[PDB]
């Protein structure tokens, strides 16, 4: 037998998945973005106002760019247009502490505020290089948004679409 | 009548009868079944539940490495490396993430230095021509789902329908509460009507070699359950 | 002066004790019971829900046995006897980090339910080796049940049973 | 409409131009400035809040040190020395208190061990003859303020009147939820109503050199705000 | 702009400041004060119950002294005058880990009772190294009295005398 | 009139005659006595309170090592050994488990690595036939208690029936609240009303051999008290 499940599900997304995007960047280029998250179709995805990032991004040689990088999470709307009112996680990238951060609630990073994602909405990660340092890779790369398997942490909230009949109100 | 207990990748609650494990299939990746859980002859049913329980999974692959007389102390591997709770400092890992062992010489094979995400290693010690020497990384770059059968084979379906990987599997430091696995799903399963654990991923695994060191087995599956008796 | 105390006194056991009992155990054996606690007379003993403990079983060199080891804690009535309506911590070996898992709160490995142990009552340590593997010696090895010199963990709770009225109640209880 | 944002010692939301870094004065101490914050072209406001808000500030000076043939491996510093996070274990730092690089050859200087607060250290390495070395210790001794500027250079006055230091800064640790910094002080400003850092100390400050090995910025400040767009 | 204060002001106190002072020690005399705070003129602090103190005591060789060392804190009126009534923070030296007692929740060690220091009132830190030991130093050492960076930690309270209309009160106090 | 104290295994509060310090019973092992507290001229009383009241017992015992012409670097001792708090790395134990110190070269003999569990060691150095070495391991497997004295010998009693293992003594790290000791216990005692501690253990125990490096005192125990003036 197997027990009843509801239509939100808890998740944790990541790079190696199909329908997320990504590419290579350079420096000194902060509107290339690295990662390219798009919703699929019949599905909607929930973050609420705080959730986990693993914001892993190393050289080509396998080392954490510098410090004076950033990162900034940012929601975009349909035509692959960036959008303000609407951004989440603009940070360094010289304050993680990755080894423990993906672990630890104190060294833990949630986001700014809450988000939704309609079927079809796109997020970027945009990566602000200062200059004249190492080129970005992102197989020697991860990332995250949530925290599924922890007790503590929050994760993604995933709905099928269908199985709403609040469906017309969260598409307006 | 409900009491938690334990389940292993060997005997225990099962005899080594009514458990199984298995190796995967890796040139077409496939989802394959490396172990399973048959209920067995005694109990009335078994539980489980993700997001209350626990589980443990420690997975290592092999491969076989000469040696020569301008030995190279230096591998490349085919399977991504990585640190279990936090740095790649063989001393303080929580257990290695490499096991080696000579074969000429019975005996381990130190590690001195490793290329981190370059997925090479440098060793401590000079293997000789023709010498064999046996590696047990651990695995990673891999999916894992859970499953159920109707006592033939028909499939219920699945667990929770999305994977998990073992990459972030490793990451998450076992051994800690709060920062312990507790996965999504709620089942039970009567006798007969077994479990199979599923994994894909291009790379083998291994259970047992018959020559690894470290008490005769190279990886394990472990798993907390809430038993009616 | 001394101070005036109760007849619950919070403790933590081990095995250097006079009414403990031990031996060593060879692999593949897992009916072979390590360690054999032994209700002393006149003195019942309490577990709580959860109390750590500190599985510490070595090899004859100084070595934690393989992590596919099992620890099975055990209630036994008299006649030598296992029971199964009964019963804690079944629980692997190469899990616990001994080193830090003494003092940590979240190593810390509690017990499954509570317990109680009359005037003559076993409790058993099972000790599930695969086969093939080194075996077991106590004297290069441990185990406890408390954590009552801390502050955040708990200990065992011993009565004398002469303190009590409802001793009676507990003997039908067994 | 308001919303959390992040600053830098470099460009960022203000293109490097509505931004300034700058040395001190030493031979007189001054409570100088080092960096600025002008709003750029766009903002409504901007909003600090201590004991809201949060705060990262790793300071580096610089020197110049030759060789010689019985080359010494051993140096002393005018500028006292202190760890982070705990011990001065400089593998296990939160990030190193020295920083050296060979000019002639290079490449870095590693180092072997230090005297801790009598302000000296030991090498690994054996520099040559008239061979130059560039160091970077931590800058502590030295106090920190806040101000503001309406336009001109007519100050309003100071945020919260008294000052920090700097070896205080390095010993609480950076990143830890509660054992972060929240200063005192709450303000706004406006278009063009600048906002100036100062700090009061003997020794210099280095926000770059350009032969740095570790991503070109020898020092850094970096800092949460509240922004209304 | 900038935004309104109160008087009140919340801060940590240390050594590199102008109105304390300071001064080495030698072993076998605990009537030395390694510190002198001294009220500054219109100015009045006050500590609460409980407010951490890093009581950083080194020797020349930047060695934290005997354990055995002492530390005394204690207050002081004019004339240069001990005081028994009113004293806080009497404890050892070799207790503190330093490295993680400036930080942590749990090693930070709060006073016994709360204070006031009026315009002009000293406070002495006495400090009994045992004898025989290693002198002490003062820039090789630190000291602090307050968390007010942190969010869990307390911290010094200061007012100017001139926003009050109870100063009489509390110089009536002393 | 009630003011805490702090205790020692030296001096202090009784001058070196009100307290003495003593070995402990071997061949047979005997729950012996190792150090008293004898109440000084002064006091009109002492008092303890386990789960209010502070501990600290810091115990070594001592050997003798000689050495060899193809010297072995390796150890084996027969008192076991454990961390104190956390792992076995001697940089990071908050005080090491083994000290050692040559004879012939007046001079320190560091460690290279530990064979934990199996109670061996190996060192740094090299020593030299016929040269002898002393250690300085730490102390486990034994008990302790607490008793009284009424001013002759007859005992009142003791404080708390049930002992306490001195290997969870070292494994709950000392300087941390919370994680710090309190045992259990209420008592006081008058002028001449002398408490003892005692221990059962196989090993010896060492307070002071004059040879050893570190500040004259092999081991200590300090404690907290409340007194009555």
């Amino acid at each position: 037998n197997i027990g009843n499940l509801s239509a939100e599900k808890q998740i944790s997304l990541y790079d190696g998945q199909p329908f997320i995007s990504e590419q290579d960047v350079a420096a000194g280029d902060p509107n290339t973005p690295a990662l390219t998250i798009e919703g699929p179709d019949g599905y909607v995805i929930a973050v609420d106002a705080g959730t986990p990032i693993a914001p892993e991004f190393r050289d080509s040689n396998g080392e954490k760019l510098d410090p004076s990088t950033r990162v900034i999470v940012q929601k975009c709307d349909r035509q692959g247009n960036p959008l303000g009112d609407g951004i989440i996680f603009n940070d360094t990238l010289g304050r993680f502490n990755y080894n423990k951060m993906r672990t630890d609630p104190d060294y833990m990073r949630k986001t700014a505020k809450s988000l939704m994602v309609d079927e079809r909405e796109i997020v970027k990660v945009f990566v602000d290089v200062p200059d004249g340092a190492n080129g970005y890779d992102a197989e020697r790369s991860r990332f995250t948004l949530g925290d599924d398997t922890s007790d503590f942490g929050k994760a993604v909230e995933i709905v099928d679409h269908d199985d709403l009949t609040e469906g017309e109100t969260q598409a307006v | 009548q409900t009491q938690e207990y334990t389940l292993s990748h060997t005997g225990g609650l099962l005899g080594s009868s009514k458990v199984t494990t298995a190796s995967n299939q890796t040139a077409p990746q496939r989802e394959t079944a490396i172990i399973s859980f048959e209920v067995p002859r005694k109990f009335s049913e078994i539980e489980y539940v993700g997001q209350r329980d626990a589980t443990r999974f420690v997975p290592r692959t092999t491969e076989e490495i000469t040696g020569t007389a301008n030995d190279d102390t230096v591998v490349q591997l085919q399977a991504n490396i990585q640190p279990i709770a936090g740095e790649e400092d063989m001393a303080d890992q929580d257990y290695p993430v490499v096991v080696a062992y000579n074969v000429t010489q019975g005996a381990q094979v130190e590690i001195a230095d490793v290329n981190y995400a370059t997925d090479e290693v440098t060793l401590a010690t000079d293997p000789a021509d023709g010498d064999t020497v046996k590696l047990w990384p651990i695995m990673g770059d891999g999916e894992v789902q859970f499953r159920l059968v109707n006592q033939f084979g028909q499939e219920e379906g699945r667990v929770y329908p999305w994977a998990t990987p073992l990459y972030r599997w490793h990451d998450f430091p076992q051994l800690k509460r709060g920062r312990e696995i507790n996965l999504h799903g709620s089942v039970t399963w009567q006798e007969n009507e077994t479990v199979e654990v599923l994994l894909d991923a291009p790379q083998a695994i291994t259970w047992e070699d018959a020559d690894y060191p470290e008490g005769q087995y190279v990886s394990t599956f472990e798993q907390d359950v809430e038993i009616t008796l």
